[PDB]
């Protein structure tokens, strides 16, 4: 019969403005704390003791330069719980030690779990297939590989991305100079999936909007659609002929078309995640050995591949002393790699 | 250039094995009914 | 269609603005005072502009020990005074 | 800490002011539920 | 002995139990008060 | 021997052949540089 | 009719397997020329003195490259923006050393791709369609113009155009970051929102339509056979899809109008990529990303670094190392 | 279907498809064991992580 | 006759209440001098 | 119920957004974060 | 080189003339609906 | 052997384009 | 041993190409209407 | 367009598959030593 | 790699024997 579990199930699944669900018990606290943690840190909290950086509006940063920065390298991979052995329950010290970083990363991870459970739960209630939850596995693979696996393979959370606009840009440039990440075929597949997904988004939207049937008298054509109508609002047959004659091939099956729109960006993000798992271990696509053997013996042999390595060497030497303060690097002027004049 | 000597057969089997899988499946579809 | 009162009804009502002409400025002023009194610095441990360095030091106070990190920060802070 | 009360009193007076205006309609909403 | 971090572990465990217990107590209470009509 | 009632015919249409060969060939064009190294 | 009329009727014929059209009569020869030169150069061109310092860079497969490292290399900095067709060289050997193939390829490509866009207008007209697919294509097309023509014009040399190759592309990006701080430029940030968002909405729309396909097939066949080309009824239940997505977020955050939805799918990536293209095209005139180097200062005046200052250190490493033999004077002014 | 000597011996082990205990059955007991298991995984995780540090437990090669 | 306090009301104020407080704090910061 | 027209609420709210964002851009040139 | 230059100039002129005279050859009327 | 391999794969792709376009399964209104 | 470095791919394709030819022909015979 | 009346189905029975694979594999076992040399 | 190749071909031949004998097309009197 209707026990307390079923009575609770009733209330959780009420059709209200913001659906709750069983998944909401996990999703809403964790999403709220991750977002609230980020807003709290970027507004008020420094990175002076972990990075030697200002990182909050309170210190004078703007929206592009605020961040919640990773903990000091000496923390290792500490969970850095507020009640843990590092902060010992002291909220102020916890903030100064980087506790908001693991707070956001961990509540964010469980919030993402809660969101994907929500996608399953709602799909089951309204009676649709759960492909939206399936497609969301790609955001999850990215978050887990970049914010958890990658630093877990490295020396500490310090080398995870810090949560901020400019901080993420630094992460990109670090990956170029140290990992040569642009050369990695798993990143290249990710790029193809993202740009190919954006291409499909644009071309499908434009094709539908330009093969519409005239279903009203208005020159603005949005009102000539009824959600309950049975008929296609655009001509698949005309769309197919156009693209066949323009590009050589065209979709003819709308079910395949829309599955392909799931497949392409979702697969790309999954591939990029695999490459980052490799970079967790410094298992890079850094070099082509045949190129290096030839270049070492032949000082006239030059390609764009060898040119980019010189850029990477500059990035490493010029950014490492300030970007890795725990190493206490001191690079005398005379050892810095530089071309002529610059 | 001093390339990896297994790269040629790696690339050749990488192409051939899944391609022939697909060709086998395609041709036996055409021959049905 | 979900039973709650429509937002456009709420925010065009006199009672909404009787309440929120007080609560919205009150919160804004509370946030202002959180900074202007300096309390924000002490809650979160953020350096004031005169508290990044002692007068002659030029080395950042980087935490270097995981389990005595709390005492290290405390020592860093004592060296400012 | 005087600063805590200085910051919280604006919000305290706001919550107090909102309850005063919405109280008759609040007890009416809750009375309907039970 | 019970180290400071084992004490901390117990505090964290109790805090999570309290957060979860209060959450479900409130949800169960509301669900019983505002039942769906069939 | 009595036949198995669970058997099913398998199909691959021409478009799927073309899509699959494109995937394989492009993956090969991409990864071959790294196989030769 | 007369031969000119029959010719015009064939050119503009809606029955050709691939549409030709008047834009097509320019597109077809120019794209064939660019393709053929590109393929031959990518395989067999000798090294090119891209930076005008008699330091030739090898781009082709036969001269030591693989697919990832190979490129058609931009024309020499000594040429600058000068027009360098084959007949301006004393010999093909000279033409090749100075990067002649690059100019031939990008100029034929840009012309052909512009006609590709016009051809998309033209066929839509012949088929009785609405006309704006070509406007969506203007976003990638404008981006190609930005990296192959506008950036060279602003910097004064086709040697600074994007190379025609995979690693050459990365070289262009890294040098661009060093010289313009493009990551800190809001038009590039809008570009990222455009392509991240485009990929997101692609996956979203794909997943939502796929989730609400109407049952027309059995467990042992592809659900794709439930749709037949040219059927009049919609193949998925948009009311169910909206009922799902509106509960995922909230009701009014979801599209119930398919025309509105597909307009949004077109507009978001197209507008974002327009701003990407305009980012490159305005950094072409050295209006660069935000510079917050030493923006945060303490009470004494000590610099307090932010993440922007760490970006700056990385940019410096790129700056001091790029084109390591090309600069004689202390400032890189183009 | 084919009977065999071994199949006849094993038949009772594959004869109760679909059999269930009424209602919630042992679910409450199961939940308790799940909760204990969660705490167990949290303990061993925090020991490995050096977030939980116990006397005589040196999480190091120097164990 | 509509309810006043709902789940939606709670969700709205968990976001709106801190947002206005934070915006007042960031406003004050614009007048801080080193 | 509906005594205050929605277009006035939107106009006043929108002007408030412009004022606060304008203040934040002012602060980019003065005090902390100004480089001065 | 001079022969190459002349040849390309003639080729380009040929295709450009096709483009211009083609679009002058009653192009608005080349649609499936109202021709005018 | 590397160059032959790269050019061979590329040539197969171009041939595939030809067949995918001119010898496609024709779209038919059902 | 210093073997011919093409012997491996020569042997592999010698087996694979005609074997695959026969498998293709066999499987499409089995799938024909009986 | 009208279909070509000269088309014929092709067959390879199972025994011919086994005979052919035996021929190929034994030829490979024979010639492989000379390919490696 | 040579030895692997020889042993692989041999192993394929033995597998072929198994299929040719136990998975032959059965002879049937018509
Ligand atoms: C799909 C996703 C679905 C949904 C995802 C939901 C996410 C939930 C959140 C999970 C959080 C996991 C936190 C793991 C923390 C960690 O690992 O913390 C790390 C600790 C190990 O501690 C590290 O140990 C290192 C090695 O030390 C050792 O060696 C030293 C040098 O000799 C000394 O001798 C020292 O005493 C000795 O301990 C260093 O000391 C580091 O500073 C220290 O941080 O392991 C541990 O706690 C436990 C390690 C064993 C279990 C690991 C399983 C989980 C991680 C899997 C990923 C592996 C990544 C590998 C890279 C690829
Ligand atoms: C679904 C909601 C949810 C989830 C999944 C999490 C999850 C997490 N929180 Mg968050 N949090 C939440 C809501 C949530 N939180 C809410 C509502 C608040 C405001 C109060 C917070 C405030 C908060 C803070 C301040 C911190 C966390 C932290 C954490 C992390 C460590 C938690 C831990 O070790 O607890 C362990 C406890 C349990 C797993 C409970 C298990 C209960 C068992 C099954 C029952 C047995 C209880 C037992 C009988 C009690 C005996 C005690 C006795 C022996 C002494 C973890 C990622 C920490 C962090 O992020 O570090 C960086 C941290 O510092 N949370
Ligand atoms: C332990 C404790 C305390 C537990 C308490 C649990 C409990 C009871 C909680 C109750 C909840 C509560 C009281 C408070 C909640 C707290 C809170 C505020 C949490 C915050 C969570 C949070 C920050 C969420 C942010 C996520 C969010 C809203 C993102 C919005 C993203 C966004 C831009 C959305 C929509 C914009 C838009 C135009 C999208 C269109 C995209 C698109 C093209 C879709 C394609 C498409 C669309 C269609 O539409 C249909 C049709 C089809 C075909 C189709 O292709
Ligand atoms: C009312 C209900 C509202 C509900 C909101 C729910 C929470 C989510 C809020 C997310 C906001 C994130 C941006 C905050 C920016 C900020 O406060 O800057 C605050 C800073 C403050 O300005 C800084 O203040 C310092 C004070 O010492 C210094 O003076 C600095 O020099 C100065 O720059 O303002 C700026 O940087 C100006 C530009 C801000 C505009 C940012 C737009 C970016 C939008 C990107 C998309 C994100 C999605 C958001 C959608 C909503
Ligand atoms: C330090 C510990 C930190 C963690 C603690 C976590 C504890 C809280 C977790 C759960 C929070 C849920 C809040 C929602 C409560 C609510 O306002 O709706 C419940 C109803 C809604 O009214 C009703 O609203 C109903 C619609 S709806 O359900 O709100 O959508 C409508 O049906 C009805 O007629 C109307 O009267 O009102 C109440 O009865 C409030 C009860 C007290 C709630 C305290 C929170
Ligand atoms: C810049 C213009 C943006 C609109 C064009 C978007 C790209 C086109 C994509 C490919 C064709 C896609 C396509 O075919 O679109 C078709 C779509 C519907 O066509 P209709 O024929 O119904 O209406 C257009 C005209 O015929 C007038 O009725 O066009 C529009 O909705 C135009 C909306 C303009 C609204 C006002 C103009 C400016 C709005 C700015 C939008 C946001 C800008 C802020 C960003 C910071
Ligand atoms: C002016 C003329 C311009 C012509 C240029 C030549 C265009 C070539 C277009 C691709 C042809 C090959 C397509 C094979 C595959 C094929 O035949 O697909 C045909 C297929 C038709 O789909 P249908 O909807 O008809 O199929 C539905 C069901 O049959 C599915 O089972 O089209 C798509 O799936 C579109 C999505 C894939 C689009 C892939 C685009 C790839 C672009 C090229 C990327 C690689 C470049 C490598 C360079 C080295
Ligand atoms: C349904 C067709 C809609 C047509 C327009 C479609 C445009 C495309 C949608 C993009 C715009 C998005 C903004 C909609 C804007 C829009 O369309 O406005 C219309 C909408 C309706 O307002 P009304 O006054 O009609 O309210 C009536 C309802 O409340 C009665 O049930 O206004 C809002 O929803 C305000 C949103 C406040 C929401 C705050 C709630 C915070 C809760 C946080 C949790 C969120 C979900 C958590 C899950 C992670
Ligand atoms: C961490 C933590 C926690 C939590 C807390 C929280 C939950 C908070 C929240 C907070 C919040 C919730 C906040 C908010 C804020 C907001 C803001 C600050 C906003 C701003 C905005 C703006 C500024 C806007 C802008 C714009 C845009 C975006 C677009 C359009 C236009 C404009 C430009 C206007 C606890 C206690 C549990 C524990 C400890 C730790
Ligand atoms: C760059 C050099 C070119 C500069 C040219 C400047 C234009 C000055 C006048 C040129 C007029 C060209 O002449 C143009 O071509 C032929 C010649 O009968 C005509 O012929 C065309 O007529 C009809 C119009 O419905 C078409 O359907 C038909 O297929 C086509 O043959 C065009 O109707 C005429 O307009
Ligand atoms: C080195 C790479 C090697 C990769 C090798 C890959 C091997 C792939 C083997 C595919 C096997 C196909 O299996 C084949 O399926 C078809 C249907 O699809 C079956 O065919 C059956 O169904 C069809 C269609 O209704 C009937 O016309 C036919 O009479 C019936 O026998 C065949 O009896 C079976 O032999
Ligand atoms: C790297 C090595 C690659 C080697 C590749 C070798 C390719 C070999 C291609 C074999 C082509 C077989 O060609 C295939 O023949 C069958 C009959 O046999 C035809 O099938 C036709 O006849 C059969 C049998 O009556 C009918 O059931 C079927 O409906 C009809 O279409 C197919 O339409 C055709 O596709
Ligand atoms: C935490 C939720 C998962 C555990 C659910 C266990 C339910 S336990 C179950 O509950 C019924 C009421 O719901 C009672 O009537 C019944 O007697 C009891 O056995
Ligand atoms: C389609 C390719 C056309 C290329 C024509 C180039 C031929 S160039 C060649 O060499 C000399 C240059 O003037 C002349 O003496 C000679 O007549 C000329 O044919
Ligand atoms: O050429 Mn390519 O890169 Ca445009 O900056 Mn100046 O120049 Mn060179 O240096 Mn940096
Ligand atoms: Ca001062
Ligand atoms: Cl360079
Ligand atoms: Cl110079
Ligand atoms: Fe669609
Ligand atoms: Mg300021």
């Amino acid at each position: 019969e209707r026990g307390w579990f079923d009575i609770l199930d009733d209330w959780l699944k009420r059709d209200r403005f913001v659906f709750v669900g069983w998944s909401g018990i996990l999703l809403f606290p964790c999403a709220y704390l991750a977002l609230g943690g980020w807003l709290t840190g970027t507004t008020f909290v420094t990175s002076w003791y972990t990075h030697g950086l200002a990182s909050s509006y309170l210190e004078g940063c703007n929206f592009l330069t605020v961040a919640v920065s990773t903990p000091a390298n000496s923390m290792g991979h500490s969970l850095l719980l507020l009640w843990g052995p590092e902060a010992q329950g002291d909220f102020t010290r916890w903030c100064q030690l980087g506790g908001l970083w693991t707070f956001i990363a961990l509540h964010g991870a469980f919030g993402l779990i809660g969101f994907m459970l929500r996608q399953f739960e709602i799909a089951r209630l309204v009676g649709v297939r759960p492909y939206n939850a399936i497609a969301f596995s790609a955001p999850i693979a990215v978050f887990v590989s970049v914010f958890l696996i990658y630093p877990l393979g490295q020396s500490s959370w310090f080398f995870a991305p810090s949560f901020g606009v400019a901080a993420i840009f630094r992460f990109l440039l670090f990956f170029q100079g140290f990992h040569n990440w642009t050369l990695n075929p798993f990143h290249m597949m990710g790029v193809a999936g993202v740009l190919g997904g954006a291409l499909l988004c644009a071309i499908h939207g434009a094709t539908v909007e330009n093969t519409l049937f005239q279903d009203g008298e208005g020159a603005s054509t949005f009102r000539a659609f009824n959600p309950t109508q049975a008929e296609e609002t655009y001509s698949m047959v005309t769309a197919n002929r156009f693209w066949s004659q323009i590009f050589g091939i065209a979709f003819s099956n709308k079910r395949w078309l829309h599955f392909f729109m799931l497949f392409v960006p979702v697969t790309g993000l999954w591939m990029s995640a695999i490459g980052v798992v490799g970079l967790a271990l410094n298992l890079r696509s850094y070099d082509f050995i045949s190129q290096e053997i030839r270049a070492a013996e032949d000082p006239e042999f030059e390609t764009f591949y060898t040119k980019n390595l010189l850029l990477n060497e500059g990035i490493r030497a010029w950014m490492a002393p300030q970007d890795q303060p725990h190493e206490n690097f001191v690079f005398p002027e005379e050892v810095l790699p530089r071309g002529n004049a610059l | 250039m001093e390339v990896n000597q297994l790269g040629l057969i790696a690339t050749a089997l990488f192409v051939l094995v899944p391609s022939v899988f697909l060709i086998i499946l395609y041709v036996q579809t055409e021959s049905q009914q | 269609t979900t039973g709650e009162r429509p937002f456009s009804d709420i925010i065009t009502s006199v009672r909404y603005w009787v309440i929120h002409s007080i609560t919205i400025p009150a919160l804004f002023i509370a946030g202002w005072l959180f900074v202007s009194t300096g309390l924000a610095y002490d809650v979160f441990g953020t350096p004031r502009p005169d508290s990044y360095y002692a007068q002659e030091q030029r080395s950042i106070p980087l935490v270097t020990d995981r389990f005595e990190a709390k005492q290290q920060v405390e020592t860093f802070l004592e060296q400012l005074k | 800490d005087w600063r805590v009360l200085v910051v919280l009193l604006p919000v305290l007076l706001a919550a107090g002011w909102a309850v005063r205006n919405i109280l008759p309609y609040a007890v009416k909403q809750v009375q309907k539920l039970l | 002995t019970i180290t400071p971090s084992l004490k901390g572990f117990f505090i964290g465990l109790l805090s999570g139990a309290v957060v979860l217990g209060l959450t479900f107590a409130v949800l169960i209470a509301i669900s019983q008060i505002d039942k769906v009509q069939r | 021997m009595e036949p198995n009632p669970n058997r099913q015919p398998v199909e691959l249409n021409r478009t799927s052949l073309y899509l699959g060969l494109l995937l394989i060939l492009v993956l090969a064009l991409l990864f071959s540089s790294y196989f030769f190294n | 009719a007369n031969l000119w009329e029959r010719f015009c009727n064939w050119v503009t014929s809606t029955d050709n397997r691939l549409y030709v059209g008047w834009f097509g009569v320019i597109m077809i020869p120019t794209l064939l020329a660019a393709t053929i030169c590109f393929v031959i150069a990518f395989i067999a061109a000798p090294p090119v003195d891209i930076d005008g310092i008699r330091e030739p860079v090898s781009g082709s497969l036969l001269y030591g490259n693989n697919i990832i490292t190979g490129a058609v290399v931009p024309s020499s900095n000594a040429i600058g923006l000068h027009f360098y067709p084959i007949w301006e060289a004393a010999s093909l050997d000279e033409w090749l050393y100075n990067g002649g193939p690059y100019q031939l390829i990008i100029f034929h490509f840009l012309l052909g791709a512009s006609c590709y866009m016009g051809r998309q207008w033209e066929l839509s007209y012949r088929l009785g369609m609405r006309p704006w697919i070509c406007v969506a294509y203007s976003a990638p097309l404008a981006s190609a113009f930005a990296v192959f023509l506008i950036y060279p014009i602003g910097q004064g040399s086709f040697s600074d155009g994007m190379p025609l190759g995979i690693s050459g592309t990365f070289n262009f990006m890294i040098v661009f970051q060093a010289e313009h701080n493009i990551l800190m430029h809001p038009f590039h940030q809008l570009g990222v929102a455009g392509v991240f968002g485009g990929a997101l909405f692609c996956a979203m729309h794909g997943s939502l339509v796929t989730s609400s396909l109407i049952r027309e097939t059995t467990e042992t066949e592809s659900a794709n056979y439930g749709y037949k080309f040219g059927q009049e009824e919609e193949t998925y239940n948009i009311v169910a899809a909206h009922g799902y997505f509106g509960r995922l977020i909230f009701q009014y955050a979801s599209f119930n109008n398919s025309r509105s939805l597909h307009f949004f799918l077109a507009a978001w990536p197209v507008v974002g990529v327009w701003f990407a293209a305009l980012g490159i095209s305005t950094m072409a005139f050295n209006l660069n990303g935000f510079n917050f180097n030493h923006s945060v200062i303490d009470a004494k005046g000590n610099v307090i670094n932010t993440w922007a200052d760490i970006i700056n250190r990385a940019n410096l490493g790129m700056e001091v190392m790029h084109e390591r033999n090309a600069h004689n004077f202390p400032l890189d002014l183009a | 279907a084919r009977r065999t000597w071994l199949g006849d011996i094993l038949r009772p082990l594959n004869s109760e498809y679909g059999k269930v205990a009424p209602g919630w059955g042992t679910t409450p007991l199961m939940a308790v064991f799940m909760g204990l298991f969660l705490v167990f995984l949290l303990i061993i995780l925090e020991i490995y992580n050096s977030t939980l540090i116990l006397d005589g437990v040196n999480v190091s090669w120097k164990a | 006759s509509y309810p006043i306090f709902t789940v939606r009301w709670v969700a709205v104020h968990t976001l709106a209440v801190p947002t206005i407080f934070f915006l007042g704090a960031i406003a004050a910061m614009q007048f801080i001098q080193r | 119920g509906g005594r205050i027209p929605l277009w006035i609420v939107a106009t006043v709210a929108g002007m408030g957004v412009i004022v606060i964002v304008g203040l934040f851009f002012y602060g980019a040139y003065a005090g902390l974060g100004s480089s001065l | 080189m001079e022969t190459l230059k002349i040849t390309v100039y003639i080729v380009v002129t040929f295709f450009v003339l096709l483009f211009v005279f083609g679009f002058l050859s009653g192009d608005p009327a080349r649609n499936p609906k109202r021709k005018d | 052997m590397e160059t032959i391999t790269y050019v061979f794969i590329f040539a197969c792709i171009i041939a595939l384009f030809f067949f995918a376009i001119f010898f496609r399964e024709p779209p038919r209104i059902t």
